[PDB]
């Protein structure tokens, strides 16, 4: 009835990491699109009440000045991963006088993604896997790269991935409208077109937040009142 | 290994803690104690659970434990498990006196022991401390204080308390028969005797099953006194006559 | 010799169960069922 | 090693510790014992019944001293008795090292009671299964205490423990009273051990340790031999 | 039911079922035979392949604890390697802190206590290995010991560990090992291995042998490959 | 009459008994051997039969007559691995006492240390209670010969003549009638009684190659293991 | 199928007795405490015979009061009668809708709890009308007090509005417990019809009967 | 296994078992009757069944290892039309922790898959799809490996 | 119980009864007067297993080299009936390749086969009376 | 009600640990890799797989040292942990002894590493399987590791899901492996690997990777850019 945190299934996969995979679609959706001139991100805030201030809920958290992130799942669990990724980027800059590649910081944040233990030592080591999937986007040295991380620690490169509750619907709607030769405004318009029918509420300039990382502009722009330029076109 | 674990940390399917309540039920019988204050002087009244005839009684101590120059504590529940708590709070008081070179206020000592009691229910996997005790003391800031405690670490200040056996009737009679700021230390003793006559099922109780300890204040001394059996007998007798006095109101009136 | 399994349909079979269960009704020929199957993601035939 | 560190003595839904009552039932099926404190010293008596005549009676002992004036007897399990005897001896030696005074019996009783309590509460270990009886003549007045496996302690003028102890308690309440001397306390302790003993009662069967103001003395077989005759 | 879960749980019959299940896992392996003689100790292990899964010398079951100590294992593998490094560490520690070579009795006793230290608690599981320990010295003669996963070590003039053990100890009992030298007892060991092996069910058998003795002047080494190892031809000549 | 985990971990039953030591006693008589110790006026003797069911097994390493210290001897019953672990622990504690306190450790203090070690095994609930027995013999100045028997439950006691193993009840029933008439218990009388106890309990009339006798005495305190020649002499002197 | 759930004492079965007077066909009441048997086999046989009698008679209605006592969960599967209850409910699950569903038989089930129920019962096809029973705070409590005090006297000094004014945590079983006991003081003292203090001490004692010893000094 | 218990269900069975044991061996021995018994567990049987003339030999039946598995499929596919380019050693290597009945169910399932596409003679991939059906693997989503 | 002693006593009537579990019998059945003497039959000793084997190997056309001492050594805890199975199984190995005469190697082989089977039924040891 | 198969400490009445078999079931769910060798070269060819239509393919081959190159099938975090252990051991060997590490003592080190979690309490077996190619002083080697910590000194073998066709091909084309050059050996490796795939699609130069070590050749990994010289000259699939 009750088994340990490290237990293999009779069919052989696992018995706790697949439950963390099952907790992914209880969160909000997040779409990241990589294009040859920049990496665009978008997310759903999923407001509940008008009394809640909408600017408090953040999903797009920057790690380095050239690297973004996007969440799906339990935000409090992913805060530790984002803080650790910030620590690794600053340590690698301090010890090597150059910026991290986004693959290296994804590897550094995925090394400790599967480290739960009961027999293990330390001052309270993780007892359960983190229940988040993270999207990273950046322009390190080969240009625009987008990466996806899942609770099993597997990281892969994706051209245009969507995670969350309606991940399969947004993926199947992302299959047809995509090509390698497109631009950033077309990418933002297509991602907003996909996010139109996914959400159960009505879209405005306060229910979503988007962020674009380019080789030219250092951080990511498009806060409020800049979203209204592309919302009224949709 | 792991199947042998008794699981003394997890909540219950209704969402309320499931192991602390059994300790509170253990406190709910096996003992009777109370405390009273509304003016100068604060009294503690306790009941002897064991009144066997072969006890020496020369131990000169009871559930009433002295712990400082200006405090006293009375325990309830498991007698074995209260020595640890009394020694711990005595150590806390002496550590405060070593540090700040002043006697410890009541609030800080009660909160420190309640944090120590809460640490077992928070984590550690051990059984909780099955002891609920009651403090009386004097302070510079607020004067005479009475404090209750629970095995869960909850606490609170009080003026008339309940820690022992079946005493919801005692709580009701403490609500009904209490005065505000007029309790000199001769009516509070009679109130305690009147209450402890009714909580215990032994009618016409003697000076063997009752213990009264008073904390008063001299000219800078804070005298903590345990009352001897020579005066407790006539203190009981002064209430024993009151029942016969009160039954005379229904005797001289029914004459027509 | 066979372990035949069942599961929460698809999206199309919900429309099929709608078309075979609600055909015995007095409804005007304007109801769209694929939207109604879209609005209920996970359901059985008994729920339909 | 393993390191369990979980407490397996938990509260019942009725509001009690079941393992403490089970240990007390283990005590109640133990060897009988009696202890009488009467106005000049304390007398402790027990029963050593061997299963065969091939045993050596003088090899093991049950009235085990602790200091020059403190004695101890027990009722319960034998293996769980030498451990707390050794712990009490080491603790009394620590007290004598610190304060340079023979240890009063009351403090010894509280500290062995605290040891029993922390064995009940701590992780991975079972509670003890032995009720103690600690005697000693400190500062003039004799003292006789009893500590149960719950980790508490009481004080008795005259008590009994082990198998058939409620009738021994009624015997001690009826036959004895507040004031005796040492020798007739030995006589009534021998009688109340004889109320549940076998057909014979020699020095090879019963073992009596007395205390007085001249120090703790475990009786020789000769003294118990002439005491057991015509008594 | 529930007594067979942990090692620190006694059965109603007084048994410890975990070491019995360890012995059950032990007897599913292939046969390993060791014969003591008047001048040395010969090992023999019937290695099994499936299609190849190996080269010549792969999945080796003849280990080497020290220069004079030989070790032949039979049981669940990768615990044999752990016990081999354990016995190597004991031999190296004895050489470093006592000067001379480790005697076989002391080493077998030490590894037997290390095996027995795992069938006491509930955290660890008992081993699934039952090896051999053979050596030859001038001042101590030739010795052979066998250790079971329960932790019992006995001396043997000849023993077999594995699946076909009860059908192999009788063939050891046929010969008189107190008088023969190494050069004929190697072909006797090969004949015993060829007799005890069934070819209907496996058909993928291959010998490996070993040597401690005065022929290998107090050192452990494998029989010289293509030179010798024609005892397989002799055992094929003794097919009936 | 259990309480869920009454069978498995070392805890108290509702009847007051703790069951793991009672299930561990069956490990003593599971082994199938019987050992008798007899103490006389100036000697203490140990007799134990040994089983050698296979001719290839070495007959010089079967013996349970273990040597603790040069004047302190012991014998075992039960599981062999726990017996050897207790042997090594007793040797270590005797050497530690001889290093610490300057003089030779008495037999009763060694038995107390062994019992105190075994008590922690039944105190905690994470170790197997180590089901093997203990019989120690020695000589102590102004006390004569001493014989002690420890227990897996941690109960040690002195004895005059006692046996452990499988046939304890019948051997003690015969031995009580033997000791009840306190006659001249000399050396030959003690070895004759110790041999005839097993001879009358088992009724086998054993050959001298299957009986091990250990001796300690006041004429020389050194522990001696009797070889087959003196066992031959005592057995032909026993037969009238 | 109709299932009625709520807090323990609200309207549960009561309402079920009130619907069994305006009905036209016969009404069969069974209790879940009766639906255990010490003999292994009479469990599912009694359930089968219960529905066979109800089906052949009329368009009858079967009311299984306290059905949550048996069909709560199946995850234990430990030997004894605690798994026999799982076996005696599987026949009820199969006879409710498992093959050729019976005409003109209407079932109604009363529970105390929701979450400890088997989800194969919870699915449609067996019960559909999930009915919730909340506790009315003051408005119908006037009408409950109007009904309960209707067939008795009432004096001018006793009025019931202030007794429930500050309290919003009672139930309809307790109000009848108040009104039956408030008439019991007047009969036991041989006093007048109703006094105001009759209602005052009835509220305090019924509170003692409802909330006596719950260990909540720590508010979770 | 006869033990100390209650009720009448076990006691009637133990009555018939004690009748069986005496009539099989003991008083009035008979040669002319030969008894054959079979089971799937042996820990439950009474030790009085392992006495003198009750059960003489104790016969094991392990799971088929490699060549037994290739022998089983050759026997069952005798009636079926088999295309003569299939090697059973590859099937026996891939099929693991099976038995006689499961390897029998591979052959029947493989012959149907040729019937689904209508082909008369079999193929290798007919057998492999029969293998994948027999293992009865549930829906996986195991795409985060390797 | 009633017709055992009862009112009418018996004359020249003796009743013999046998079982495998004496602990489960009724105390009124096991009281003396109805069962005066309880006779214990145990597992055979070394010489007891030896002459049992001498009886059962009587009508066996063995070749005159057989030593029973080694055979009785690897049989501990055997019943009085497994030795009869040992004598039966040795002829089965004689039936293999129709060797007619029984050789002592077949006795050592058949003993190890029987002791292999005697590991899945044990722990009987019922309490006397 | 199942029992005996929830931890590595508990044995079975049949005498096996079912968690190790579950780890084998885990390691046979990855994609198929093939490793083989000649008298002077060691080549492992691995088949990458796609988790989605537009997502990139997860790489399999990754270099450990100048001469050891490992493949992977199974998990990924434990793969990175074990690969970090190989890297640290190779660095310590080149730092202390200033020589290349032989592959046999390296896999003995990893066997002693992986046997520790399958004996204690609450430690899972490592759910990875490695194919290790290396050119030490005496010949090239291709080794295979298992989650049971039974390393096998194989000569040409495949791992992963549907590797029995590759094993049968390597058996029937075994003997002519040492006399051929690198170019024919690589084509033999891809012919062994393509039997894993169903007979509809082929090796489309974006789901394959080839790693070579040799006598004078550095351990090189080719993926999607230098693969195309090896795909040309290949015969079509016989179907
Ligand atoms: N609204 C109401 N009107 C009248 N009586 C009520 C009302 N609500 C509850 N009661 C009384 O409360 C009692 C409990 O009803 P019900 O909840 O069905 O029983 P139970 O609590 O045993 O399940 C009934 O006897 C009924 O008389």
């Amino acid at each position: 009835y009750d088994r340990g945190v490290n237990t293999f299934s009779p069919e052989g996969r696992l018995f706790q990491v697949e439950y963390a995979i099952e907790a992914i679609k209880l969160g909000s959706t997040a779409i990241g699109i990589q294009t040859s001139e920049g990496v665009c991100l978008a997310v759903e805030k999923r407001i509940t009440s008008p009394l809640m201030e909408p600017s408090s809920i953040e999903k797009i958290v920057e790690i380095d000045a050239h690297i973004g992130c996007a969440m799906s799942g339990l935000i409090a669990d992913a805060k530790t991963l984002i803080d650790k990724a910030r620590v690794e980027t600053q340590n690698h800059w301090f010890t090597y006088n150059e910026t991290m590649t986004v693959e290296s910081v994804t590897q550094a944040v995925s090394n400790l993604a599967l480290q739960f233990g009961e027999e293990d030592a330390d001052p309270g080591a993780m007892s359960r896997p983190f229940g988040v999937a993270l999207l990273f986007g950046g322009v390190d040295e080969k240009g625009p790269q987008l990466f996806h991380m899942d609770p099993s620690g597997t990281f892969v490169q994706c051209d245009a991935r969507a995670i969350g509750s309606a991940s399969e619907g947004a993926q199947s709607s992302l299959q047809e409208v995509y090509h390698k030769s497109m631009t950033l405004k077309e990418a933002i318009k297509s991602s907003l077109i996909i996010l139109k029918q996914v959400m159960e509420e009505k879209l405005n300039a306060t229910n979503i937040e988007l962020a674009t990382v380019q080789p030219g502009q250092n951080f990511h722009m498009f806060t409020k009142e800049e979203l209204e330029e592309v919302i009224k076109d949709i | 290994s792991r199947r042998y674990d008794s699981r003394t940390t997890i909540f219950s399917p209704e969402g309320r803690l499931y192991q602390v309540e059994y300790a509170m039920e253990a406190i709910g019988h096996a003992g009777t104690c109370l405390g009273i204050l509304a003016n100068d002087g604060v009294l503690l009244a306790a009941e002897r659970r064991n009144i066997h005839k072969l006890l020496d009684e020369v131990f000169f101590s009871e559930k009433i434990y002295k712990l400082n120059e200006d405090m006293a504590c009375s325990v309830a529940g498991i007698t074995s498990d209260a020595n640890v708590l009394t020694n711990e709070l005595r150590l806390i008081a002496q550590r405060y006196l070593l540090q700040y070179q002043e006697p410890i206020p009541c609030e800080q000592l009660v909160t420190a022991l309640c944090d120590i009691k809460q640490a077992y229910t928070q984590f550690g996997g051990k059984r909780p401390f099955g002891v609920s005790l009651l403090y009386i003391g004097w302070d510079k800031h607020y004067g005479f204080q009475l404090y209750q405690s629970d095995p869960s670490g909850n606490y609170g200040g009080w003026k008339a308390t309940c820690i022992g056996n079946n005493s919801a009737a005692a709580v009701s009679m403490l609500k009904q028969d209490y005065k505000e700021g007029e309790m000199t230390l001769k009516s509070a003793l009679a109130l305690a005797i009147k209450v402890l006559n009714k909580t215990m099922d032994v009618s016409k109780l003697s000076a063997e099953k009752v213990e009264i300890a008073t904390l008063t204040r001299e000219n800078g001394k804070t005298v903590i006194r345990v009352l001897k059996q020579k005066e407790v007998e006539q203190l009981i007798k002064k209430h024993e006559e009151e029942e016969a006095k009160a039954e005379r109101e229904k005797k001289e009136k029914e004459q027509k | 010799d066979r372990k035949i399994e069942f599961s929460l349909p698809d999206l199309e079979g919900r429309t099929h169960i709608f078309k075979i269960h609600a055909r015995s009704m007095s409804v005007e020929r304007d109801i769209r069922f694929e939207l109604l199957a879209r609005l209920c993601p996970n359901s059985t035939g008994a729920e339909i | 090693e393993r390191g369990y560190s979980f407490s397996l003595t938990t509260f019942s839904p009725s509001g009690k510790l079941v393992q403490i009552e089970y240990a007390l039932a283990a005590v109640a099926g133990g060897a009988p014992s009696v202890g009488i404190k009467a106005a000049n010293g304390v007398v402790l008596a027990t029963e050593k019944k061997q299963k065969s005549i091939l045993y050596d009676e003088r090899s093991v002992h049950k009235v085990e001293p602790i200091t020059k004036h403190i004695g101890l007897v027990y009722s319960g399990m034998g293996p769980d008795y030498r451990v707390l005897v050794h712990r009490a001896r080491k603790l009394a030696q620590q007290y004598y090292l610190v304060y340079q005074e023979p240890i009063p019996t009351a403090q010894l009783v509280q500290r062995v009671a605290s040891v029993m309590q922390e064995y009940t509460q701590s992780g991975g270990v079972r509670p003890f299964g032995v009720s103690l009886l600690i005697c000693g003549w400190n500062e003039g007045r004799p003292y006789l205490f009893q500590s149960d496996p719950s980790g508490a302690y009481f004080a008795w003028k005259a008590t009994a423990m082990g198998k058939n102890y409620v009738n021994g308690k009624t015997f001690l309440e009826k036959r004895y009273n507040e004031d005796l001397e040492l020798e007739d306390a030995i006589h009534t302790a021998i009688l109340t051990l004889k109320e549940s003993f076998e057909g014979q009662m020699t020095e090879d069967n019963i073992e009596v340790g007395i205390c007085n103001e001249a120090g703790f003395r475990r009786l020789t077989p000769t003294e118990v031999k002439d005491y057991l005759a015509a008594i | 039911t529930g007594y067979d879960l942990s090692a620190s749980t006694f059965s109603p019959d007084g048994r410890v079922f975990q070491v019995e299940y360890a012995m059950k896992a032990v007897e599913n392996s292939s046969t390993a035979i060791g014969i003591r003689c008047k001048d040395g100790v010969v090992f023999g292990v019937e290695k099994l392949v499936l299609s190849k899964l190996y080269e010549e010398g792969s999945n080796k079951r003849l280990f080497n604890v020290d220069r004079h100590v030989g070790m032949a294992v039979a049981g669940l593998l990768a615990d044999a390697r752990s016990l081999a490094d354990i016995a190597r560490e004991e031999a190296s520690n004895f050489r470093s802190n006592f000067g001379y070579n480790i005697p076989l009795k002391h080493l077998a006793d030490r590894v037997a206590m290390y095996v027995h230290a795992y069938t006491l608690y509930s955290a660890v599981r008992p081993f699934g290995c039952s090896f051999m320990l053979g050596s030859y010295s001038v001042n101590d003669g030739a010795q052979l010991y066998m250790i079971d996963p329960s932790g019992v070590s006995y001396g043997y003039w000849g023993c077999a560990i594995g699946k076909a053990r009860q059908a192999a100890k009788t063939e050891i009992e046929k010969l008189q090992m107190k008088e023969m030298t190494c050069r004929d007892i190697v072909k006797e060991v090969a004949k015993i291995i060829y007799i005890v092996h069934d070819e209907v069910k496996d058909k993928a058998f291959e010998l490996e042998l070993s040597w401690v003795g005065e022929l290998t002047n107090g050192r452990h080494e494998i029989v010289p490959k293509d030179i010798r190892e024609e005892a397989e031809k002799y055992a094929k000549e003794s097919l009936k | 009459s259990s309480a869920g985990f009454d069978r498995h971990i070392t805890i108290f039953s509702p009847e007051g008994r703790l069951y793991q030591v009672e299930y561990a006693f069956k490990a003593i008589n599971q082994g199938g051997l019987t050992s008798v110790a007899v103490r006389g006026k100036d000697c203490a003797v140990i007799v134990t039969q040994k089983k050698v069911p296979d001719k290839l097994l070495d007959s010089s390493t079967v013996t349970h007559l273990f040597k603790i210290t040069e004047n302190i001897g012991c014998v075992m019953t039960g599981m062999t691995a726990d017996s050897r672990s207790q042997v090594q622990r007793a040797r270590y504690e005797a050497a530690n006492w001889k290093y610490k306190y300057g003089y030779e450790i008495p037999v009763d203090m060694l038995c107390k240390r062994i019992a105190d070690i075994s008590q922690v095994y039944t105190q905690n609930a994470e170790m197997r209670p180590l089901g093997c027995c203990m019989i120690l013999i020695g000589i102590d100045e102004e006390q004569g010969p001493q014989v002690y028997k420890c227990d897996p439950a941690g109960y040690y006691c002195g004895f005059k003549a006692t046996a452990a193993g499988v046939k304890q009840t019948e051997s003690t029933s015969f031995l009580e009638k033997k000791v009840k008439k306190k006659f001249d218990w000399t050396f030959e009388q003690t070895v004759e009684t110790a041999i005839t106890c097993l001879s009358t309990v088992l009724s086998i009339d054993f050959k001298p190659s299957e009986i091990e006798v250990g001796v300690v005495t006041v004429e020389n305190p050194k522990f001696r293991i009797l070889t087959e020649a003196e066992i031959d002499a005592h057995l032909v002197a026993l037969a009238e | 199928g109709v299932i009625l759930y709520g807090p323990p004492g609200t309207g549960k079965t009561l309402l079920a007795k009130a619907v069994a007077n305006q009905t036209s066909a016969t009404f069969l009441r069974v209790v879940g405490s009766e639906l255990i048997q010490k003999y292994l086999g009479d469990g599912p046989k009694l359930v089968r015979e219960l529905f066979r009698v109800a089906e052949e008679h009329a368009p009858s209605i079967v009311f299984i009061d306290e059905i949550d006592a048996i069909g709560t969960k199946r995850y234990d599967s430990n030997s004894g009668g605690e798994r026999e209850i799982q076996r005696t409910m599987l026949e009820l699950l199969n006879q409710l809708d498992g093959f050729d569903s019976r005409g003109d038989v209407k079932v109604i089930m009363a529970t105390n709890r929701i979450e400890t129920l088997d989800p194969a019962l919870i699915r449609p096809g067996r019960i559909d009308r999930k009915i919730e029973f909340p506790l009315p705070d003051e408005k119908t409590k006037k009408r409950i007090f109007q009904i309960h005090t209707s067939r008795m006297t009432l004096a001018d000094d006793v009025t019931l509005d202030d007794l429930i004014m500050a309290k919003d945590d009672l139930s309809g079983a307790d109000i009848k417990a108040i009104c039956t006991e408030a008439g019991l003081m007047a009969l036991r003292e041989r006093r007048m019809k109703v006094t105001n203090e009759d209602f005052k001490k009835s509220k305090e004692n019924v509170l003692y009967k409802k909330q006596e010893g719950t260990p909540e000094g720590l508010y979770l | 296994k006869r033990f100390d218990s209650e009720k009448a269900g076990d006691r009637e069975v133990q009555r018939t078992m004690l009748e069986l044991l005496n009539q099989l061996d003991g008083f009035q021995p008979n040669t002319q009757v030969k008894v054959i018994a079979a089971t799937n567990r042996v820990d439950i049987l009474d030790p009085a069944l392992l006495r003198s003339g009750r059960l003489d030999r104790k016969i094991e039946f392990p799971m088929p290892n490699e060549e037994a598995r290739a022998r089983i499929m050759q026997i069952h596919s005798r009636k079926m039309n088999v295309s003569p380019d299939v090697n059973y050693e590859e099937l026996a290597r891939c099929t693991d922790d099976f038995n006689g009945a499961q390897c029998k169910a591979v052959c029947v399932e493989a012959g149907m898959i040729a019937l689904r596409r209508g082909a008369t003679e079999l193929t290798h991939e007919d057998y492999m799809e029969g293998i994948l059906e027999v293992q009865a693997k549930k829906k996986a989503n195991l795409q985060y490996y390797a | 119980l009633n017709q055992m002693d009862g009112f009418d006593t018996l004359h020249r009537v003796k009743m013999i009864m046998a079982t495998n579990r004496p602990d489960t019998l009724d105390p009124a059945l096991l009281r003396p007067g109805r069962l005066d003497r309880k006779i214990h039959i145990d597992l055979p000793n070394e010489q007891a297993r030896l002459d049992i084997l001498k009886i059962h190997a009587g009508p066996i056309t063995k070749h005159g080299e057989i030593d029973y001492e080694a055979i009785v050594k690897l049989s501990d805890g055997f019943n009085g009936a497994d030795l009869r199975n040992v004598c039966t199984e040795a002829g089965m190995f004689a039936i293999r390749a129709d060797h007619d005469f029984v050789v002592q190697e077949d006795f050592m082989k058949a003993v190890r086969k029987v002791a292999d089977s005697k590991k899945l039924e044990s722990k009987l040891d019922y309490k006397p009376v | 009600r199942n029992q005996y198969d929830n931890d590595v400490t508990v044995w079975s009445p049949q005498g096996r640990i079912h968690q190790i078999e579950y780890a084998m079931e885990a390691v046979k769910q990855g994609s198929a890799t093939v490793g083989l060798k000649s008298k002077t070269h060691a080549v492992l060819v691995a088949l990458k797989r796609a988790q989605s239509e537009l997502a990139a393919h997860q790489k399999k081959i990754l270099h450990v040292d100048n001469h050891i190159g490992i493949s992977i099938a199974g998990l990924t975090a434990d793969a990175r942990l074990l690969c970090n252990f190989m890297r640290q051991e190779c660095l310590d060997s080149r730092f202390v002894f200033d020589r290349p590490l032989p592959v046999s003592r390296l896999v003995s080190l990893i066997g002693s590493k992986t046997q520790i979690p399958t004996q204690r309490y609450g430690r899972r077996p490592y759910g990875v399987g490695l194919l290790i190619a290396g050119y030490d002083d005496m010949g090239p080697h291709i080794f295979q590791t298992c989650p049971s910590a039974n390393y096998f000194d194989c000569r040409a073998m495949s791992i992963g899901a549907r590797s029995q066709s590759a094993r049968t091909y390597l058996e029937r084309h075994m003997s002519e492996f040492m006399e051929c050059n690198l170019n024919e050996l690589v084509k033999h490796g891809l012919r062994a690997l393509r039997e894993t795939l169903p007979a509809e699609q082929d090796l489309t130069t974006k789901n394959v990777s080839i790693g070579i070590v040799g006598k004078d050749l550095e351990f090189t990994i080719y993926d999607d850019d230098d693969v195309s010289p090896f795909l040309e000259g290949l015969e079509e699939r016989p179907q």
